[PDB]
RNA sequence: CGACUCUUAGCGGUGGAUCACUCGGCUCGUGCGUCGAUGAAGAACGCAGCUAGCUGCGAGAAUUAAUGUGAAUUGCAGGACACAUUGAUCAUCGACACUUCGAACGCACUUGCGGCCCCGGGUUCCUCCCGGGGCUACGCCUGUCUGAGCGUCGCU
RNA sequence: CGCGACCUCAGAUCAGACGUGGCGACCCGCUGAAUUUAAGCAUAUUAGUCAGCGGAGGAGAAGAAACUAACCAGGAUUCCCUCAGUAACGGCGAGUGAACAGGGAAGAGCCCAGCGCCGAAUCCCCGCCCCGCGGCGGGGCGCGGGACAUGUGGCGUACGGAAGACCCGCUCCCCGGCGCCGCUCGUGGGGGGCCCAAGUCCUUCUGAUCGAGGCCCAGCCCGUGGACGGUGUGAGGCCGGUAGCGGCCCCCGGCGCGCCGGGCCCGGGUCUUCCCGGAGUCGGGUUGCUUGGGAAUGCAGCCCAAAGCGGGUGGUAAACUCCAUCUAAGGCUAAAUACCGGCACGAGACCGAUAGUCAACAAGUACCGUAAGGGAAAGUUGAAAAGAACUUUGAAGAGAGAGUUCAAGAGGGCGUGAAACCGUUAAGAGGUAAACGGGUGGGGUCCGCGCAGUCCGCCCGGAGGAUUCAACCCGGCGGCGGGUCCGGCCGUGUCGGCGCGGCGGAUCUUUCCCGCGGGGGACCGUCCCCCGACCGGCGACCGGCCGCCGCCGGGCGCAUUU
RNA sequence: CCACCCGACCCGUCUUGAAACACGGACCAAGGAGUCUAACACGUGCGCGAGUCGGGGGCUCGCACGAAAGCCGCCGUGGCGCAAUGAAGGUGAAGGCCGGCGCGCUCGCCGGCCGAGGUGGGAUCCCGAGGCCUCUCCAGUCCGCCGAGGGCGCACCACCGGCCCGUCUCGCCCGCCGCGCCGGGGAGGUGGAGCACGAGCGCACGUGUUAGGACCCGAAAGAUGGUGAACUAUGCCUGGG
RNA sequence: GGCGAAAGACUAAUCGAACCAUCUAGUAGCUGGUUCCCUCCGAAGUUUCCCUCAGGAUAGCUGGCGCUCUCGCAGACCCG
RNA sequence: GCCCCGCGGACGCUACGCCGCGACGAGUAGGAGGGCCGCUGCGGUGAGCCUUGAAGCCUAGGGCGCGGGCCCGGGUGGAGCCGCCGCAGGUGCAGAUCUUGGUGGUAGUAGCAAAUAUUCAAACGAGAACUUUGAAGGCCGAAGUGGAGAAGGGUUCCAU
């Protein structure tokens, strides 16, 4: 029964909710268990990076997030092809590969191609046989530099280009931003009915 | 403070394990201090009490300097009977009175092959801990 | 309580007309249990009223800023001898508050060394007070692994542990806190400010980095500065006695006018 | 004057509150996460010197072997080769053992009735009788053997 | 006629294997209510939930797009936060209700059929020998058997693939037994066993003590051990234990290098040419269920029934057109996730015998019901049985003495022992049932224990005694004052300047460096340090010095004083 | 404990009305009923503040306490708040004076200044003629209180005006890569949970409201799956009288 | 559902729908109960709407929390 | 000259404290405040209490508080317990034909009345209306109060 002024509420408690209640008393225990597994995995895979293989830069979709980049699932086959890395070899040396991803633009492709090349320079490759090295990193390089890289490999950061202050030209001062948007919307809205009418008069005249 | 996560501090648990301990564990529970001369001789502080061990009662109504022999180790009752530690029942029968082994001091040990092996284990370990403390 | 408690029975009400209360009653016969009330909070063997649930809200959130403020107030009160003594910390022979000792204490390895140092700094009387407080708890807590209760002693605060914890852990009443991770539950036991704390030099020097000053922010916290006083001068006596206040006041009226008996 | 009745106190009963105790619950958490035709889960019956229940065990029956341990077990008794150090007891448990019913398996569920093979006995030399051992369930897979078909063909 | 081959079938206690049933907390596939809410009730809700059936594993299922999107695009599955009580559904009522993007936990990818090419290059069984060798097998052999061209294996799968030519770079990988043993494997690989500090000192309390006091010099002693339990209270030091990258022994496993029993062994690039895909399935209609999915989200039945520049999707039915995006109708796959059953284990602001599980006990027991099923009550002597010898009355139950014990005023359902109710004793009372409020009176019990009952301060008088008072001197301390006493310092401000000082900055950088951006610099802000002048003030903190005052100790003061 | 005088019916409950010939209650002990979770509202306390908040995750050689605590900042993703309005496409909160003009709308272009309008009330604050007085007179200084009267006016209230969005009536003017079935502007009304120099966020407590067993006890009923023909009903078989 | 020479009879003391367990602590505008003390304030049975008339929503009546202001003085004393 | 024959002059002000003046005081349903009212457990604290006697319980003992309640004495008891500052809740009973356990008045009452019937003597025995033996009087009356079975019971059979 409502009483005086209040919000109309519809609590979703008409089923046997008490039978399905997930408590979180094992949350501290879960965090401990995940931590120990991370540490155990890192010791097992040393000196390979603890977080995992390197991931590519990808741009988040939709208008809400296209201004930001993040780590992708894996490098595309085109990116690996340009970088000169066989897709089968990439996984063994710590490069994630995503055959599903396609590069729509060349800016994204070059960003990840550069990321792969810069990763390859940073990579220290131990010989399969310690006594015999063929094309692996130098003994000196392996002996000292090799250490387990903690945290994401080459974290993906949103870079912002600084734009220095400048004198406003006459053209910029005369640019009508509001009217440009208003007409651009109408041009897109009426483009078809204009193509229909313009076409319709064409056979009318001819 | 206890730090082992696999060792319990529970009062109910420790009492349960104590009062339901099997006999061979009850042997360890029924340890008694050695006398000063024995402690100095063997470098051992305590031994599990055995029948045919001479002891002194150092606590209770029968406390004194008399050296008596342990005639029965009743592990099920956690008590020992000593040869002169007795009392007079109503009808005149003489019954031993149970004394907890932690309240007696061994003055003479019944040495055989097993006790000598046990004694040299405790003394080797006590000495090894000195090589720690130092 | 168990969710099944009080309901592991097929009891059913006899209804009216049988000269008994309409509570559910156990079915069957041939035993004492048959015909007895069930399911009720008022019935022997029934379910308590509103059985306790595990999804009670046990835990509480406190804002990080409010948690940090409490550490600042606790630390500030630990430097006031009136407030430390008010916590019964026996510091009458302590040379100074706050009590700071050289960093080689962090390297102590033996409990004898820790005991001797507490004697030299005249903090041992607090440990002896802890010993005198060792007693048995009153009530059901004795059956629930809380038999012995004692009092809180000095709180040793260190920066880097090179053995200090092992050396002091066996002394009753001693709480050891890393300065980087300060605990309000340890610094203000019982919710009362003014626990006697002993600092090492390194831990003491780090406090301006952990909590900052009013002129520079903390360097070991992303965004924290010390809280602001809403009363810079707390000495109420000096303010009232000050000539600025006195010249503004009216003359006090002290003549007590009592009831006049009307004749 | 007593009874009787009531009230209050002392003491005695009747009753089992209260307090103290707790080898039991409840809740949370952790690690592991393993049953069975090589007979499970469950059930029945039996097993101790005295023992009915509980417990343990299976005709080797309140346990065998082994390993660890190191002098008990115990309510009473008995055994100095059954009172043991040449190993009591306890623990572990990897060896051996493990009755009947039970998915339950010859059939049937009455300790009802068979069949096949082998061994011993009845002087067995046949039949037959007794005892003992092995086997004899349904479905299904691969393979083997024996076959069926006016199914499709080949040769004569 | 018959003899053979195959096909389709059948029998066997044929040789060798496999399934059944259980548990079921969590998981998968079905089936599936009504109570209830809607203030009635039928759609709705309850709920794809309970009950019912089937199938598993330590996880299960899911899973590498016939995906999301519409962006500068993301990129298997699962889980968490958020999206969000939202879009949507709904007698548009009650009510119901996802997803994508984003941030995380985890992260792993792959295999067939087809299409081709390779002399079936393939597999199972059997027999023998040799070697590792509880059957796990490796190889060799066999004019041994069978499967199999109605298609086994190698290569290859949508990320393309194959062959040929030309170029470039090469000799790898794996499994089982070497030995020695490298190895926080993470709290020191795992499992089992056996050990490891220090008071029973002195005095006393007590039935017993673990109580109390003491144990020179900070010292009873150990403490990496002051968790816990036991022991006649209440124990770090009596005992087990506890702490310890403590010891010893035994067993088990992965890794690390070390001959072999052995197998296995080419790759990448470019060019030319060839090859390229899952059908009573998709899709359509209709029906029923389902969903937030709304002119139909998913599923199924029936009918219709494909295509190959096709097909699916693109959240409003339809036609045309462009574009985007994937490639269905075959299959495998760890992790992150779940776990009221089980095997071990730890803990708790929980309960404390009418509570907590029904069950602290010979509890799913006794008992009840034909049965399915229902289902209790019930803990405590004492430190130790020392469980009351013996005498005496009685047929005995039961008493009276005696005895044990600190206690039987603990005597075997025995700690404590309430109330209701009863017996007895003492006191009081009693014909308007009792009881009750207010007021007094009488009696009784006990208390004050009263029962000679104000002390405190000052002054006066008598009668004593003294470490004797004031003042002054010498030490020590303290309070207050002196910042135009001196250090120390502090508050703030200006100038120059220090540490390339630190940190930040949506300031600038063709000084300059290199791979088209990061560096490194300048500036600004801030802080920190230092350095001269200079700066108000010293309960912010602070010493020395001086002045005053006060106290204390010592000296003198030796009596009209104190 | 008893006596006497005055007063004095049995409580709980429902009820207009209970001592009731209304119901429950023989007696005593122990147990016995507004809880907890989610949501929402307001009020109060605390922190920070145009922000606020890590709750999920991670780091700290996990682990008596500690399953705590501390930290993160290119972990603030995200929530709520800072912007409303419309069904939606969408649009989206600043004006007043000083001039120089044009136009005659009552407006429009330019430079300036200022910077969230105005009116009535308004805690507080500011100024304040005049006053009060010392042993007296001459004029002064420090220097409080009284003060008519005036001024700046917090918050808040009311009223007028203004700004944004929807909608309507009216009427002209302007823009250009889109000369368009294009885009923008004014004025007068009216609809909005808007603006008009922010007040929120997190945490805690209380009270109320609700969904939940929902303060406790209580139906007649409904559903699912099972157990019963040892009584009895009926058929059959085989016996007895 | 059975069974009924029919009485809604009988179907294990149960029959106009057996018994057992579960759903299920089913719902109840209805009946009963709802546990310490003192202090201060203190009602309503009326309005409107409701398949409403033993119930609610609504306004009234209540309490709690406030907040916005108004009103002080000749005076340590006495004294406009 | 401010001080000085005298060197001194009560209490106060837990400011959440203390003090003064005036007016007021009914209360169901209901609201709010205070509680040094009460229960259980947790963090602090009381150099708290306790085998020289804790909790509990009893009390014609002594008192305090308007009250909720509390303190103390005595008795009993035999191992634990409490104050204060905060925290937390399964926190306060007279009722619910409340739940479970116990106990009364009724009350030494109703009742121990269906089917004809017992008596004498002896034995054993502590004890005899009731057992046994003997004697007498009776009944069942062969459709039995007789002798044997089925079902069901499950040792009830027999001896001591
Ligand atoms: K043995
Ligand atoms: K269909
Ligand atoms: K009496
Ligand atoms: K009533
Ligand atoms: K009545
Ligand atoms: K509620
Ligand atoms: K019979
Ligand atoms: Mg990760
Ligand atoms: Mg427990
Ligand atoms: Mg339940
Ligand atoms: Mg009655
Ligand atoms: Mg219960
Ligand atoms: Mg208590
Ligand atoms: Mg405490
Ligand atoms: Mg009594
Ligand atoms: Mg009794
Ligand atoms: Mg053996
Ligand atoms: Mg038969
Ligand atoms: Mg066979
Ligand atoms: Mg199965
Ligand atoms: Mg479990
Ligand atoms: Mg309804
Ligand atoms: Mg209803
Ligand atoms: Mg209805
Ligand atoms: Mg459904
Ligand atoms: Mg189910
Ligand atoms: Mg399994
Ligand atoms: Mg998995
Ligand atoms: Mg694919
Ligand atoms: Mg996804
Ligand atoms: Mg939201
Ligand atoms: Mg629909
Ligand atoms: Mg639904
Ligand atoms: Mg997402
Ligand atoms: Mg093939
Ligand atoms: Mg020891
Ligand atoms: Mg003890
Ligand atoms: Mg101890
Ligand atoms: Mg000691
Ligand atoms: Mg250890
Ligand atoms: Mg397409
Ligand atoms: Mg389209
Ligand atoms: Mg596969
Ligand atoms: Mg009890
Ligand atoms: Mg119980
Ligand atoms: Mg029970
Ligand atoms: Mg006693
Ligand atoms: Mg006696
Ligand atoms: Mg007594
Ligand atoms: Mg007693
Ligand atoms: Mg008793
Ligand atoms: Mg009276
Ligand atoms: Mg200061
Ligand atoms: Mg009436
Ligand atoms: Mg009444
Ligand atoms: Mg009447
Ligand atoms: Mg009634
Ligand atoms: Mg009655
Ligand atoms: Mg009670
Ligand atoms: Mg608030
Ligand atoms: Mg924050
Ligand atoms: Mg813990
Ligand atoms: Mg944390
Ligand atoms: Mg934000
Ligand atoms: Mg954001
Ligand atoms: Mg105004
Ligand atoms: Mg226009
Ligand atoms: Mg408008
Ligand atoms: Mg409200
Ligand atoms: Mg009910
Ligand atoms: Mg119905
Ligand atoms: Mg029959
Ligand atoms: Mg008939
Ligand atoms: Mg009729
Ligand atoms: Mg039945
Ligand atoms: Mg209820
Ligand atoms: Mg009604
Ligand atoms: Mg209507
Ligand atoms: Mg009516
Ligand atoms: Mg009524
Ligand atoms: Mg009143
Ligand atoms: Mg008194
Ligand atoms: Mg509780
Ligand atoms: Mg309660
Ligand atoms: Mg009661
Ligand atoms: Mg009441
Ligand atoms: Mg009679
Ligand atoms: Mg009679
Ligand atoms: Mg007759
Ligand atoms: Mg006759
Ligand atoms: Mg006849």
């Amino acid at each position: 029964a409502p009483s005086r002024n209040g919000m109309v509420l519809k609590p979703h408690f008409h089923k046997d909710w008490q039978r399905r209640v997930a408590t979180w008393f094992n949350q501290p225990a879960r965090k401990i268990r995940r931590r120990k597994a991370r540490q155990a995995k890192a010791r097992r895979i040393a000196p390979r990076p603890a977080s995992g293989p390197i991931r590519p830069i990808v741009r988040c979709p939709t208008v809400r997030y296209h201004t930001k980049v993040r780590a992708g699932r894996g490098f595309s086959l085109e990116e690996l092809r340009v970088a000169g890395i066989h897709k089968k070899v990439a996984r063994t040396i710590g490069i994630s590969v995503d055959p599903r991803r396609r590069n729509k633009s060349t800016e994204s492709l070059q960003a990840n191609v550069q990321r792969l090349k810069e990763y390859r320079s940073k990579l220290i490759l131990f010989p399969r046989k310690p006594s015999a090295p063929k094309k692996g990193d130098s003994s000196a390089e392996e002996l000292k530099l090799a250490t387990q890289l903690t945290g994401p490999v080459m974290p993906v950061r949103n870079v912002y280009k600084k734009e220095k202050a400048r004198v406003i030209t006459e053209e910029e001062k005369n640019f009508k931003a509001f009217a440009s948007l208003r007409m651009a919307r109408a041009n897109a809205r009426l483009f078809g009915i204009r193509a229909k009418r313009a076409k319709e008069a064409a056979e009318q005249d001819v | 403070m206890k730090f082992n996560p696999f060792v319990t501090s529970d009062r109910s648990k420790n009492r349960k394990r104590h009062f339901n301990a099997p006999s061979h564990i009850r042997r360890k529970i029924m340890s008694s201090p050695l006398s000063k001369e024995l402690r100095q001789k063997y470098n051992v502080r305590s031994m599990p009490i055995r029948k045919d061990d001479e002891v002194q009662v150092v606590r209770g109504h029968y406390k004194g300097q008399q050296i008596g022999k342990v005639v029965q180790v009743y592990r099920k009752k956690y008590v020992i009977y000593i040869e002169r530690v007795q009392r007079e029942k109503a009808n005149g029968t003489t019954v031993h009175v149970g004394i907890h082994p932690s309240k007696v001091v061994i003055t003479r040990l019944k040495l055989d092959k097993d006790r000598k092996k046990i004694l040299e284990r405790k003394a080797k370990s006590r000495q090894v801990g000195k090589e720690k403390g130092k | 309580v168990s969710e099944l408690a009080g309901h592991q029975t097929s009891a059913e009400s006899w209804g009216t007309g049988r000269a008994v209360a309409r509570i559910p009653r156990v079915r069957g016969g041939g035993t004492h249990r048959s015909g007895q009330g069930a399911f009720g909070n008022m019935c022997r063997g029934g379910r308590m009223f509103a059985p306790t649930k595990t999804w009670r809200r046990w835990h509480r959130r406190v804002n990080t800023t409010q948690k940090r403020y409490a550490i600042c107030s606790a630390l500030a009160a630990s430097a006031l001898p009136a407030l430390v003594m008010s916590k019964g910390h026996r510091i009458e022979e302590v040379p100074e508050l706050p009590l700071v000792v050289e960093d080689k204490v962090e390297g102590y390895k033996k409990t004898k060394e820790a005991v001797l140092l507490l004697k030299k700094l005249k903090a041992w009387n607090d440990i002896k007070k802890v010993y005198a407080s060792q007693r048995m708890r009153a009530g059901k807590g004795k059956m629930r692994n809380r038999r012995r209760i004692q009092r809180r002693g000095p709180c040793i605060i260190y920066n880097e542990d090179n053995g200090i914890i092992k050396a002091f852990r066996n002394i009753p009443g001693i709480t050891l806190l890393n300065v980087s991770k300060l605990n309000i539950l340890k610094l203000a036991p019982g919710g009362h400010v003014g626990r006697f704390c002993i600092w090492t030099e390194s831990a003491f020097r780090k406090l301006d980095e952990l909590y900052g000053t009013w002129r520079k922010a903390a360097s070991l916290k992303s965004n924290y500065n010390l809280p602001m006083h809403k009363m810079i001068n707390t000495d109420l006596s000096r303010i009232l006695k000050s000539p600025e206040i006195q010249r503004a006041l009216r003359a006090p009226r002290k003549k007590i006018h009592r009831r006049v008996l009307k004749k």
